[PDB]
């Protein structure tokens, strides 16, 4: 599942790649940037194997600059991308939206959606669905957008959802995330809505864990962080680069008993995750 | 009102009251980059796509809604110069599909403004599109409605504007009433009358009886052309000098225009030329509110400065001589 990053020059693809992936199917592989300038596309210039090897195509649109020509070039790209392979998920990111109001952001997203839909109607493409995400480097939005893009390329999503739901239901967990060690891209969660504040807490917990481990090296990552109100934050490294982060509430119980039952349940969950080849 | 809202609008009587009206003007402005798919024939395809989308948005009954090739769009016909020249040129003894004793310059149909079922009511406006078009003459699209939601029509106009902007052109809106009547409706509206510095009918440097026999308002029309304006009233009687086969009547009503109207190609200001050489000048407030004051002041300066107006009139005389 190799995703391809496409966009105009100075839209922010390299900065996005650096911020996300520098700080296979599921691991954060070396993605491919592609500077696409305005030109006439050559018909079948040995690009069929390239687009057939892309799990999902990601397009970047700069909201600061004019984007009508960007949407036109995007439509030209989709015009052969959907023709070569009709199973490619197409994603569009509206980057650099940090200095915009909520109403302006929603209006811009609606205008971009309407323009893309009308241009695809003009080109005669049918049965194609394009997702849109409002992304920015300075906040959590790019992480959530890449999380959705990665989640669209894991065929075992619902089974992981059921497994995490059962784990949370039998361990008094508030919210459990199945992160990855790099890029902080959470892979699976429960049916509960992804709270932004809790996601940022878990991401900074991942950063603190990795940094503190890297400070003392050269002699399986586990971490328990308990707050003042009894709320604990748990960490346990899963198979390959996956890591499990959960927020467990005590509900007026013993701390050590809760830690023991959570450790046993999470070890059982890891043993179950060993059978499924969701890693790497 | 209740009679025409109950579906009894076929009384065919000129009612003294009008419904909500909006007139939209297509102005050729600029080609977009790429989209090669010549800058003089792509706008023809843009008007063709606009007419096709309008006729494809026709309101249809449920019996025709469930069923599944529609008729082709009516042809828009092109010419150069005044409209009366084309009307006189229609005498030729060939064909019958050429502007065919009142001459209906437009045609009317009912549209289906809300296709997705967004509104719980039934949405239906009325459109009128002209059967003639020139690169030097603005295109008229009109919208008559009585009880429709004024937001679905807004995104329909936005869709039409986007479909235009994929090709060239620029769809703009101007007030339905004449420019000379805005003080008598909206006293807060900016409206200035322009008495130009040099009168070409009596200036010794610029005078010829043959020129005024051919084109009486030649210098004023050239001034408006050099300042970037497009003629609005294509069917008026102040510029052309020919005959007609009885009066011409639009699909919406009789044209009650006192003077020729002119539209800036930007879409921001509206000009109007009087009989005695005076010019009217006022901005288009609807475009400004929907989406810029030095251009109209510059045009007023060129119409009031002797040297610049003299230069433009000298250019007009030089083009007339050669
Ligand atoms: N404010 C803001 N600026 C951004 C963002 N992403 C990229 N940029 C700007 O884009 C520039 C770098 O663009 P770059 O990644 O080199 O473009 P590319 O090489 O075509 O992918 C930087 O100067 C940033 O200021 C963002 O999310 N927010």
């Amino acid at each position: 599942a190799m995703v391809l990053l496409m966009g105009v020059r100075r839209c922010g693809k390299s900065s996005i790649c650096k911020v996300v992936f520098h700080n296979s199917t599921l691991i954060d592989l070396a993605v491919m940037e592609l500077p696409g300038q305005l030109n006439y596309f050559e018909p079948s210039y040995d690009s069929e194997r390239l687009f057939k090897s892309v799990g999902a195509l990601v397009y970047v649109i700069d909201s600061q600059d004019e984007y009508i020509n960007a949407i036109t070039n995007l439509a030209m790209i989709i015009e052969y991308a959907y023709k070569v392979n009709p199973s490619i998920n197409i994603e569009v990111l509206i980057h650099k939206v940090d200095g915009l109001s909520e109403d302006f952001k929603v209006d811009a997203q609606r205008d971009i959606m309407q323009r893309t839909g009308e241009e695809l109607l003009e080109l005669g493409l049918d049965g194609v669905q394009v997702s849109f995400y409002l992304t920015s480097i300075f906040d959590h939005s790019i992480y959530e957008a890449f999380s959705r893009i990665v989640q669209k390329l894991i065929p075992e999503l619902s089974f992981l959802e059921n497994m995490l739901d059962n784990l949370i239901q039998h361990s008094k967990i508030e919210k459990a995330f199945l992160f990855d060690v790099n890029s902080k891209i959470y892979v699976s969660t429960d049916s509960n809505p992804v709270d932004i504040q809790m996601y940022e807490v878990c991401s900074e917990f991942i950063d603190v864990t990795i940094d503190l481990f890297d400070l003392y090296k050269a002699p399986e990552l586990q971490n328990v962080s308990q707050l003042a109100n009894g709320v604990i934050i748990y960490l346990r490294q899963m198979i390959r680069g996956l890591a499990l982060v959960a927020i467990i509430r005590p509900n007026g119980t013993d701390m050590e008993s809760c830690l023991t039952v959570a450790d046993y349940n999470i070890d059982i969950f890891k043993k179950g995750l060993e059978d499924i080849w969701a890693n790497a | 009102i209740d009679q025409v809202l109950a579906g009894y609008g076929d009384n065919l009587i000129d009612r003294k009251w009008h419904g909500f009206r909006a007139k939209y003007v297509v102005l050729p402005t600029d080609i977009p980059p790429n989209t090669y798919s010549n800058p003089e024939e792509i706008r023809v395809e843009g008007l063709r796509r606009l007419i096709g989308s309008i006729t494809r948005s026709r309101l249809r009954t449920e019996k025709e809604k469930k069923g599944r090739r529609e008729e082709i769009q009516p042809e828009v016909m092109f010419y150069t110069g005044p409209l009366y020249n084309f009307i006189n040129e229609q005498q030729t003894s060939l064909e019958s599909s050429a502007i065919n004793p009142i001459l209906m310059l437009s045609n009317s149909l009912v549209i289906d403004v809300d296709p997705a079922g967004k509104s719980s009511k039934q949405e239906s406006c009325t459109v009128h599109y002209d059967r003639v078009h020139n690169p030097d003459h603005c295109f008229h699209i009109r919208l008559e409605w009585l009880t429709t939601t004024p937001k679905l029509i807004d995104d329909l106009v936005g869709n039409w504007s986007r479909l235009c902007e994929r090709y060239g052109l620029k769809m703009i809106e101007i007030p339905w009433e004449e420019l000379c009547t805005i003080p008598s409706v909206n006293p807060f509206h900016s409206f200035v009358e322009i008495k130009l510095a040099i009168n070409p009918w009596e200036d010794p440097e610029f005078k010829d009886r043959e020129l005024f026999a051919k084109s009486k308002f030649y210098y004023h029309v050239y001034l408006l052309k050099a300042s970037g304006f497009l003629l609005d009233n294509r069917a008026s009687k102040f510029l052309q000098n020919q005959d007609i086969e009885f009066d011409i009547m639009y699909s919406w009503g009789k044209p009650q225009f006192k003077y020729v109207q002119y539209i800036h190609h930007t879409g921001a200001y509206v000009a109007e030329l009087r009989e005695n050489g005076c010019l009217f000048l006022a901005p288009n407030n609807i475009y400004i509110s929907r989406v810029a004051q030095k251009v109209i002041l510059n045009f007023k300066s060129t119409c009031l400065d002797y040297q610049k107006l003299r230069s433009i009139f000298l250019d007009a005389k030089e083009m007339w001589i050669t």
